[PDB]
DNA sequence: CACACACT
DNA sequence: AGTGTGTTTTTTTTT
């Protein structure tokens, strides 16, 4: 197991100016954003599946590493071209890959607000070490990539209902039904923006 | 094998008519009877079924949900042989297995994984009884377009239904065969809900609870808040959580674990003999006494106190006059004294002597609707009018305690109703009037 | 060596040579090895004894007849612990495997016990971590592992397809019997009869049922850091393993972490999320004490027979009673007659049943008068732990409905619920009474109400259940001001009402003395037992231990896990009888009651009162642990139940009341 | 029951 | 072209 190559994750840290809640406009995708989020509620740690394996029984073949956006997704057909089948595939569960992930969202704090404005919330993705680096109900200062995030269910996968707007045309990845979005950031670093009563722990810890 | 089933049919009536006590064949007998008084229903007693062959008790028991069917089928051939004259669908409807097992009873806690589709023998209490509900014993159906008509019988002896007809069956569609429910024949099913034997006493552990279904002649034949004997076989059906289902119970024999007949249609079950001595009782006057001092074990006197509760329990006759008034019969007893004797335990005594009305206690009855509640249905927004203490008390004589305690205001609505001897509601916008004969 | 069921070396079987961990486990062969390594150790190998403790457990657990075949995760590390980090790591093929070796062991120490469990499972006690919610990473995925939560949910328990056929509806009649997860669907979608897509259906074929109960988990918030919610994640219980436990008990447990997909889950998440579960291998409860191997496993306490010979053996030992009174809350200096007094409610009455439906209480319902700061609470505590089954009432906290009877709206299932009734919990065991002459009246009524049948009776929200409440009870109060005026008549010193004092069958008033050189020794008693409690101080835990066993040798002089174990025994077989009685003896004292309720600081006499003084002498007669009751341990219940009565009088009569009863006191 | 979609 | 799938605040009632 040591073989298989542990995922590289790059954390940002000092990073020159801090866009806070403000900025964070839809002119940038995918950029690098420091912001100073006020993230009291965070969430729970989520395995975030990033690879995974497919039986596709019937051709008895085997994918390597199916990568999907934001949805569970199969391989378009059966990885062996003989028995194609754009009809059946089923999850193999060895190439598995998970990532850790907490759907952190942060409320604007009261100071640099000029009108009150209500505490914005908005989710930032965590990666496992990320989810174990913040600590909860503290506001943070972070930074990572900001992310075009689509909304729910608007996938025609299997299982989901895919949600039922403007589109452009010779697109083809997805004909009908268009699709909406509602933005997430993503942190590769994250930082907080805001005992030991034992003698031998005393005299060894103590200046 | 439907030969062979065919075959296990004529075993099971060479069962039943050739098993004889003393030259008496007791299912010809109880045949005839259900032919007399016209209930397609049949009692039968596997021990005996052991005694004439364990062969076929063995089959039984080894998957009763098919088996008994047959045994329907048999029992409604035997019929139409012995009740109808030779050569002389729907034309005689099925007679119904009822069977007493006397076996063990496994708690209604700790019931297995096991045991599924097993019959199997339990007890415990009614906490509630559904309406009835008809079943399609016989289908008429027609093929839509082909026009084809045929005839289903089904069984609730599977599972969970029976999917309807596909195909032309002799293209017509996946259903051509429209159902027209006319001549198709219905017979009532009732469920029921059984709490985990009140004697059990799980410590700590709520009273876990389980369906039934009924039969037409097991149907509505006990009420809620009635402990009950059941010989039911194990049941499991899917609700709509992997591969776990709903745990229920069909019903082949029904016994009262409470043992207290049914709701009393003057058929004496005590008969002239006991009544009877009941009347030389009433005939000889120190039987007055001898009820007086019986009343109240270990009081130490207090007989005319005594006297008045017999006197009270007795019931008051309600008159009817031609006029539109009617004379009240029922009477309130109302208890003033000293703490610490008796007064209370006596209340309880009474009233388990008497269980045609309920003990309760004052802040124990909900001080809404002491007489009867409204509460909203989780299925209805509608706040219904659920039956409170005095609509049970209605029909019996009821002890009720801390009456200094409870809150006046409603003891108030109380004085009314026992006045009318009814109760009428007109909250929420809902006039319902219950009558209080207690 | 073979392909497939191999035997090979413990090296060439330790080390995978393959590039996944898994797929070298895959390999039968590996698995053949492996299982012969697991029957060799299973009974060949007989850690530190004669003979194997896992032999020991076979065959036991066939006498038991039952499935789990508990293992400890010991003695596996132990025996060469190859199969140790196997298991660790790929648990659930070598779990099978376990299985099949457990049906091996079982025909062989038991012929025939086969087809009576058709499986029997496998029971990992113990592990090297104990691990946390917060500590769930991707590599703790697909591992079976120790965890600290708290069950919540314990849904129905629900029999489990162990086997599912599935067929189509054109084609397959009845298709081969394969194993379901009872995770997800199998959802074969293929016939083997057409090859294409068709509607398909269970086999009407009876396969394996298993029981089926989820719970949520929690983890404890003390060990959680302040400010943080803990995580929770979902546990099924299976055959053989449901209904364990009581929803919040909180356990810990060794499981896999097991993951399964369910499309709602991304589509509220957005996400590639993966439904992650745990269903444990072995059930441990974690009670939270750790004190001793009482909190591995479930529940704690025990009783042993060798201690209820030593019971009788004390039994006919006489002063019994006295070390008894000497024995309850010995770290409360003084109070003989409270410590007779709950310690006899401890005991508690014989209860009495006459023509089934008229009844008797059994338990003992102790009224206390303390002042502030006399240990009333701190004697609750020590009353509990002593009688196993207890609960405790904060007083003021509970209400009418929240410690009789509760029901409770439930909107996941949309009907009203019952709601745990502390008194309910009180049921079966003692009940524990504080700050109750301080709380309200009205719950007092309902209090009465309840304990007046000893059984709770509420009809509302559609609920017209009746629970039997059957406690112990022991009301702790202060006098008006704090302190009793023995001048003052007892009514007068009390704010409560007067039908529940008649109600209680035991009075009891705490004041303050002169007691000089009583003071002087309290206050060097609370001194011993700061000095005892400082870890500060063989060494000097060794003299405290001796300490605390010298002052156990002069009160309590049974210690008090034996002594709790003797109440067990008590109640359990001990049932003393009234065979023998003083009818005229109770007639006089009963007489002597009466015409003393005239003086103002007397309360009123009744039947209960003497029914009280009955119970009394059951709960004597108990406490000398004879099957049958005793005249003179009876006159010594007469004695104490009239000592309390003359307490309760005013000081004024009751001289005059103490010399009428001096006919009876001498008598004891 | 029975009619717009998404491929069948 | 197969064949599948979806639409009908108030008011008591506690307390
Ligand atoms: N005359 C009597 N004969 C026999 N037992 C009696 C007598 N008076 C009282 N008792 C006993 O004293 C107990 C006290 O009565 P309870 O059943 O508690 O109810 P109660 O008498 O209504 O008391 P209150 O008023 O509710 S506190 C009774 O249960 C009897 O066991
Ligand atoms: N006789 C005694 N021996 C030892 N401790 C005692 C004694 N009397 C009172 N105490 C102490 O009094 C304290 C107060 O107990 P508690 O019941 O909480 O008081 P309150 O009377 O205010 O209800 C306890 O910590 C207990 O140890
Ligand atoms: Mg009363
Ligand atoms: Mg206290
Ligand atoms: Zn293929
Ligand atoms: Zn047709
Ligand atoms: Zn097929």
């Amino acid at each position: 197991p040591e073989q298989t190559e542990r995922v590289f994750q790059i954390s940002f840290f000092n990073l020159p100016t801090v866009h806070r809640i403000r900025d964070i406009r839809s002119e940038k995708i995918g950029s690098l954003l420091s912001i100073s989020g006020t993230v009291t509620r965070t969430s729970e740690v989520r395995p975030e599946l990033y690879k995974a394996s497919f039986t596709c029984d019937m051709c008895r073949a085997i994918v390597d590493n199916v990568e999907q956006s934001f949805k569970y997704t199969e391989p378009t057909f059966c990885p062996n071209p003989s028995c194609e089948n754009r009809a059946f595939w089923t999850l193999n569960v060895t190439r598995s890959r998970f990532l850790d992930w907490q759907k952190v969202r942060i409320q604007e704090n009261a100071n640099e607000i000029p009108t009150g404005s209500m505490p914005r919330t908005l989710d930032v993705i965590l990666r496992g070490d990320s989810v174990e680096r913040a600590k909860p109900g503290d506001r943070c200062k972070f930074t990572g990539v900001e992310i075009v995030v689509p909304d729910v269910t608007q996938l025609g996968l299997p299982g989901v209902k895919p949600s039922s707007n403007s589109g452009v045309t010779g697109l083809r990845s997805l004909g009908v039904r268009d699709l909406t979005y509602k933005i997430s950031f993503l942190a590769c670093h994250v930082i907080s923006i805001g005992n030991e009563r034992d003698q031998e722990v005393f005299l060894n810890s103590l200046s | 094998n439907d030969d062979d089933n065919t075959e296990i049919i004529k075993s099971f009536k060479n069962f039943i008519l050739e098993f004889r006590l003393d030259s008496q064949f007791i299912y010809r007998d109880q045949l005839r009877n259900n032919i007399l008084v016209k209930n397609y229903s049949l009692t039968v007693n596997m021990e005996h079924l052991i005694g004439y062959n364990e062969d076929i008790y063995k089959k039984l028991s080894d998957e009763p949900s098919d088996i008994i069917p047959l045994f329907e089928t048999a029992i409604t051939q035997v019929a139409k042989r012995i009740s109808i004259l030779s050569r002389a669908l729907n034309s005689l409807p099925t007679f119904q297995l009822i069977l007493n097992s006397n076996a063990n009873q496994i708690p209604l806690r700790d019931l297995d994984s096991e045991h599924v589709s097993k019959i199997v023998r339990l007890s415990g209490i009614i906490i509630s009884t559904s309406v009835l509900s008809s079943r399609a014993t016989y289908l008429s159906i027609m093929c839509r377009n082909c026009r084809h008509t045929t005839s289903i019988t089904i069984n609730n002896f599977n599972s969970n239904t029976v999917s309807l007809p596909r195909s032309c069956l002799s293209n017509c569609g996946p259903d051509p065969y429209i159902i027209i429910h006319e001549s198709s024949k219905f017979i009532d099913q009732q469920f029921l809900k059984l709490q985990e034997i009140p004697e059990l006493v799980p410590v700590g552990e709520m009273p876990r609870n389980l369906t039934m279904t009924c039969d037409r002649y097991l149907t509505n034949k006990v009420i809620p808040g009635t402990r009950v004997t059941i010989v039911g076989i194990y049941s499991i059906y899917n609700s709509k959580g992997v591969a776990i289902r709903t745990p229920y119970i069909k019903i082949l024999g029904i016994q009262s674990d409470v043992e207290t007949s049914s709701i009393w249609n003057s058929v004496t079950m005590f008969t002239e003999e006991e009544e009877e001595e009941f009347l030389q009782l009433s005939r000889n006057p120190k039987l007055y006494e001898i009820l007086t001092n019986s009343i109240a074990p270990s009081i130490f006197g207090n007989e005319d106190i005594k006297k008045a509760i017999v006197c009270l329990l007795m019931g008051g006759s309600k008159k009817i006059l031609p006029d539109g008034m009617r004379l009240r019969g029922d009477i309130n007893v109302l208890l003033l004294g000293d703490p610490g004797t008796a007064k209370s335990q006596l209340l309880k005594f009474v009233e388990k002597v008497s269980p045609i009305a309920v003990y309760t206690s004052g802040k124990g009855s909900s001080a809404a609707g002491l007489t009867a509640s409204v509460q909203r249905d989780p299925m209805t927004r509608e706040f219904y009018l659920e039956g409170g203490a005095m609509v049970l008390a209605d029909g019996g004589v009821v002890c009720i305690d801390e009456f200094d305690k409870m809150r006046d205001e409603d003891r108030v609505a109380i004085h009314e109703a026992m006045e009318q001897q009814t109760i009428s509601i007109a909250k929420a916008g809902i006039t319902t009037v219950l009558n209080s004969r207690t | 060596i073979d392909p497939l069921r191999e035997e090979l070396t413990l090296e060439s079987l330790s080390n995978v040579k393959a590039n996944s961990y898994s797929e070298w486990i895959t390999q039968p062969n590996v698995s053949r090895t492996i299982a012969r390594e697991l029957k060799s150790f299973l009974l060949e190998y007989t850690d530190e004894t004669g003979r194997s403790v896992y032999g020991a457990r076979i065959r036991t657990l066939g006498e038991m007849n039952s499935e789990s075949l508990e293992v400890n995760y010991r003695h596996l590390a132990e025996s060469k612990a190859i199969l140790a980090l196997f298991l660790a790591k790929c648990p659930e093929e070598m779990l099978k495997i376990f299985d099949l070796v457990a049906m091996e062991a079982t025909e062989l120490h038991y012929p025939d016990y086969a087809r009576i469990h058709s499986e029997i499972h496998v029971r990992i006690s113990d592990f090297p971590t104990i691990y946390s919610l917060r500590e769930l990473r991707e590599s703790n995925l697909s591992s079976l592992v120790r965890v600290t939560g708290v069950v919540t949910r314990r849904t129905g328990v629900f029999p489990q397809l162990k086997y599912v056929k599935f067929n189509c509806l054109k084609c397959g009649s009845i298709l081969g019997p394969f194993f379901q997860d009872s995770n997800e669907e199998i959802r074969i979608s293929f016939c083997t009869n057409c090859k294409s897509k068709g509607p398909f259906r269970v086999n009407g074929e009876k396969t394996v049922y298993r029981n089926y109960q989820r719970v949520t988990l929690q983890e404890a918030p003390g060990t959680v850091p302040p400010g943080r919610l803990p995580r929770h994640r979902e546990v099924i219980l299976l055959a053989d393993l449901v209904d364990v436990s009581k929803p919040g008990e909180e356990v810990e447990v060794t499981g896999i972490y097991k993951n399964n997909y369910d499309g709602n889950l991304n589509a509220k998440n957005g996400f590639p999320v993966f439904a992650t579960i745990i269903e444990a291998n072995s059930i441990k409860r974690r009670e939270g004490n750790t004190a001793n191997e009482g909190e591995e496993g479930l529940d704690v306490f025990s009783w042993t027979e060798e201690e209820e010979r030593e019971f009788r053996k004390i039994s006919r030992d006489r002063g019994i009673i006295d070390k008894i009174i000497s024995s309850m809350a010995p770290s409360i200096y003084g109070h003989r007659d409270i410590k007779t007094a709950v310690a006899c409610s401890l005991f508690g009455g014989v209860p009495k049943n006459v023509n089934g439906k008229h009844s008797i209480r059994g338990d003992i319902n102790v009224l206390l008068l303390g002042d502030p700061g006399t240990a009333k609470s701190q004697i609750l505590k020590y009353v509990e732990k002593t009688a196993h089954r207890a609960v405790f009432a904060t007083g003021q906290g509970a209400s009418a409905v929240g410690l009789t009877a509760s029901v409770r709206k439930d909107p996941i299932t949309k009907e009203w619920t019952l709601e745990g009734g502390a008194l309910v919990l009180a049921d079966k065991g003692v009940c524990l009474i504080d700050e109750f002459d301080k709380m309200n009246d009205q719950d007092r009524t309902s209090i009465h109400e309840a304990m007046e049948q000893q059984s709770i009776s509420i009809s509302k929200a559609g609920i017209v259940t009746t629970l039997q409440a059957r406690c112990s009870i022991i009301a702790a109060a202060n006098p008006n001001g704090g302190r009793y005026n023995s001048t003052l008549p007892l009514a007068q010193n009390v704010s409560l009402t007067e039908p529940i004092l008649s109600r209680f069958d035991i009075l009891c008033v705490v004041r303050d003395l002169v007691d000089e050189e009583a003071d002087e020794r309290l206050a060097t008693f609370v001194v011993d037992s700061h000095v005892r409690s400082h870890p500060e101080n063989l060494n000097a835990r060794q003299r405290r231990l001796q300490r605390q066993r010298k002052k156990e040798e002069e009160i309590s002089p049974i210690p008090q896990e034996l002594l709790m174990k003797y109440i067990h025994y008590a109640r359990t077989k001990i049932y003393p009888k009234l065979h023998q009685m003083d009818m005229d003896k109770v007639s006089r004292v009963y007489a002597d009651l009466r015409r003393e309720s005239i003086s103002t600081g007397s309360f009123p006499i009744t039947v209960r009162h003497l029914e009280s003084i009955l119970r009394i002498a059951e709960s004597f007669a108990k406490m000398r642990l004879s099957e049958f009751v005793s005249s003179y341990d009876l006159d010594r219940a007469i004695k104490v139940v009239v000592d309390s009565f003359v307490d309760a009088q005013k000081v004024s009569v009751r001289r005059q009341l103490r010399r009428s009863f001096a006919i009876y006191t001498l008598g004891h």
